[PDB]
């Protein structure tokens, strides 16, 4: 009756799941009934969380598929706002607004996904600090967040990944000064592996959206300063940087490994999207450029391999070009391109576990994802091989 | 975020009002006209303690989640929780 | 293949991130300004300069492009 | 059989050079046959095919100069 | 032809009980026995009668087109006709 009353009882530490379980089953109620070759499924916008605030980066949820951590770098338009956004949407509901904000006290670089976890979004932020958000709070704020000292993190985290089965399961969260830390995803308040990359020239590699290949190895593609991509270790003697793949003219912005290997061979391959303007396939233990694709008009911002056609990749520009590329049939053109309105320097390029699906990190706020059918896990495993070998016979004029 | 939730889910269309009312039968979160709407809520309560007493009638272990009551003139959505409840009318939009 | 937005940043990651990726001197370089809280806020010369610092690294390795000597 | 492999070769550089007509596409696909850009008797089709592959190695570099500014 | 809509209703995904209200509260075709169809169809028949009577209260030309009351283990569709009406339990997953 009363306001103190009210307050008091809107307020009180009984309707926090009250108001989650409200929100949750008025936008469940949403769907209005009725009582009477690229697709380009659907965008993603949000008002007060998705505008000139540019995409960090995507990430695709192993465990509850359709999910996707939208990384946002809040630029400097609303100091007011919780600087960094991470808005989680649903696909399968087709829903127009955000399922869940998270928001943070610095602006989030690279949120993911934590494998094994239901209720944990992992995210770099430009603090340094991989914040943590849990899916079960209300306050939007991140309860878990990461130290600044020397062994822990120092640059803004680009690249935050998960490594380890359940026996050992592995934050690896990477700086650009190359210090690679292991976090717990329980406790985030102390670092269980924690060094530094040395390298015999530049030590401080400035890494950029690492990847692993699929089996969850400690060896990362280090996307360095100029291309030579560093596929480094966490443990051993071989910790720190290892090999280098070199032969590239620009920074790396999204490098991403083999993803689940559908109908072809393990392909121990990786491909670099850079600032050189031209996707550049090449293998893990290569140390020579595989294949350099068509130099696209402006950068090549990030690129990801489909797990469902492992043999196929999407990259982006800053034009605004998704162009997917297979090689069982393609030489030197993409396979599949579509395009977004206007010319966003789309950022980011993620397939979606299940794959078929690509969601792409436009340039400010909307992410755009993609469905199609026609590339499925055919079984060209020895196609792949032939075509990889052919790549290999004809690269050296 | 109670005024985000209540611009938020009152920007969806249909959605005349968030006339959330508790258990109590008093408008614990309203928007519209609290006179017509708090015979409404206390009318609405009363129902909504015979749905609650026809599922747990009907079924020993059955617990009301949520309701729809399409009406001619509106689809009147309840939604039911453990501890309060909810009313929010939406039109066929 | 000269120095034009490479030495752009050349000249950035030499006077503009003198302070910032060279920050030597500006380790505990907090803000004066006013906020809510009244504590040890900060704002150090490299906080906005994320831009000049991996201009410095990425742009002066970019592809060994131009960098001055400091 | 040297002018029987040009010619074989400048047929499929032609077609490929027809296909693929940008930069490295043109370029690669006008050089995929070694006798056609090597060959002079197929040398002359490989510049015939490298008048339009030239011509977006061209667009490419001014485009790139466009971009880069 | 019930009988197709009936039969073809029977293999469908969670089909908890398919019957019919028949005689203003008393069911006729009934595919359970006599507590689960007549009982419980009399007991949701008199409910959203009230139901009626409630949205009456709110307005006298407001009646009734539709009831869905899902819950953790059933979902109970209304179909309210003239003078008999429909009871439909399906499984909500």
């Amino acid at each position: 009756l009363t306001e103190e009353e009210k307050q008091q009882i809107l307020h009180s530490e009984e309707f926090l799941s009250f108001f989650d379980h409200s929100t949750r089953i008025v936008e469940r109620a949403l769907s209005e009934q009725i009582n009477i070759k690229l697709s380009l499924n659907r965008q993603f916008f949000d008002e007060r969380w998705s505008k000139h605030r540019v995409v960090s980066c995507l990430d695709w949820s192993s465990q509850y598929p359709e999910l996707l951590v939208a990384s946002y770098n809040n630029n400097e338009d609303a100091p007011h706002e919780p600087d960094g956004v991470a808005l989680v949407w649903n696909m399968k509901y087709k829903k127009t607004t955000p399922e869940y904000v998270f928001h943070c006290q610095s602006a989030v670089m690279s949120a993911t996904f934590a494998k094994f976890h239901p209720n944990l979004v992992v995210g770099g932020t430009y603090s340094g600090q991989i914040v943590l958000w849990d899916n079960r709070s209300n306050k939007r704020t991140p309860v878990q967040r990461t130290p600044l000292s020397a062994a822990a993190h120092t640059h803004p985290v680009y690249c935050v990944n998960v490594v380890g089965t359940q026996n050992a399961h592995n934050l690896i969260s990477i700086s650009t000064d190359g210090k690679i830390c292991s976090w717990s995803l329980d406790m985030l308040s102390h670092p269980q592996d924690s060094m530094e990359l040395v390298h015999k020239q530049s030590k401080a590699v400035a890494v950029t959206s690492m990847s692993f290949p699929v089996g969850d190895v400690n060896n990362f593609v280090v996307g360095s300063e100029e291309g030579s991509v560093y596929t480094a270790c966490r443990h051993g003697s071989k910790a720190g940087i290892s090999e280098m793949f070199e032969g590239h003219q620009g920074p790396i912005t999204g490098i991403h490994c083999h993803a689940a290997v559908g109908a072809v061979d393990f392909s121990h391959l990786f491909v670099t999207s850079s600032f050189d303007w031209t996707v550049k396939l090449w293998s893990t233990k290569n140390n020579k450029p595989l294949y350099s694709f068509e130099d696209n008009a402006g950068y090549v911002y990030d690129v990801m391999w489909s797990p469902t056609h492992p043999a196929l990749f999407a990259c982006v520009d800053g034009m605004g070009r998704l162009d997917l590329w297979n090689l069982n049939n393609d030489t030197e053109v993409p396979t599949a391109s579509i395009s977004v309105e206007g010319n966003p320097a789309l950022n980011r390029v993620r397939w979606t576990h299940s794959g078929r699906e690509i969601a792409v990190g436009d340039s400010e706020g909307q992410i755009v994802i993609y469905d199609v059918g026609e590339q499925i896990a055919v079984p060209r495993n020895d196609e792949w091989a032939r075509f990889g070998r052919t790549l290999a016979e004809i690269n050296a004029n | 975020e109670v005024e985000e939730t209540l611009k938020r889910l009152q920007s969806q269309k249909g959605v005349q009002g968030i006339i959330v009312v508790n258990t109590e039968g008093i408008p614990i979160k309203s928007t519209m006209d609290n006179p017509t709407t708090t015979q409404y809520a206390s009318l609405m309560h009363s129902f909504i303690l015979k749905a609650r007493s026809t599922v747990r009638d009907i079924d020993p272990q059955n617990d009301l989640t949520f309701l729809r009551i399409r009406s001619k003139k509106n689809e009147i959505m309840v939604a039911p929780d453990k501890d309060y409840f909810l009313i929010v009318i939406q039109n066929p939009t | 293949n000269t120095q034009e937005i490479f030495d752009d940043w050349a000249r950035k990651v030499q006077q503009r991130n003198l302070g910032v990726s060279g920050r030597i001197f500006t380790i505990e370089s907090t803000r004066v300004r006013g906020r809510t809280g009244n504590v040890l806020k900060l704002k150090v010369n490299f906080l906005p300069e994320i831009i000049t610092l991996s201009k410095e690294v990425r742009n002066l390795k970019w592809l060994g492009f131009r960098v001055p000597l400091a | 059989r040297i002018d029987r492999v040009e010619t074989r070769i400048t047929a499929r550089l032609r077609d490929q050079l027809g296909t693929a007509k940008n930069a490295n596409e043109m370029f690669r696909i006008f050089s995929r046959f070694n006798a056609l850009f090597v060959r002079p008797h197929i040398r002359g089709a490989i510049r015939e095919y490298q008048t339009q592959l030239i011509q977006r190695v061209k667009d490419d570099i001014e485009s790139l100069h466009d971009k880069f500014k």
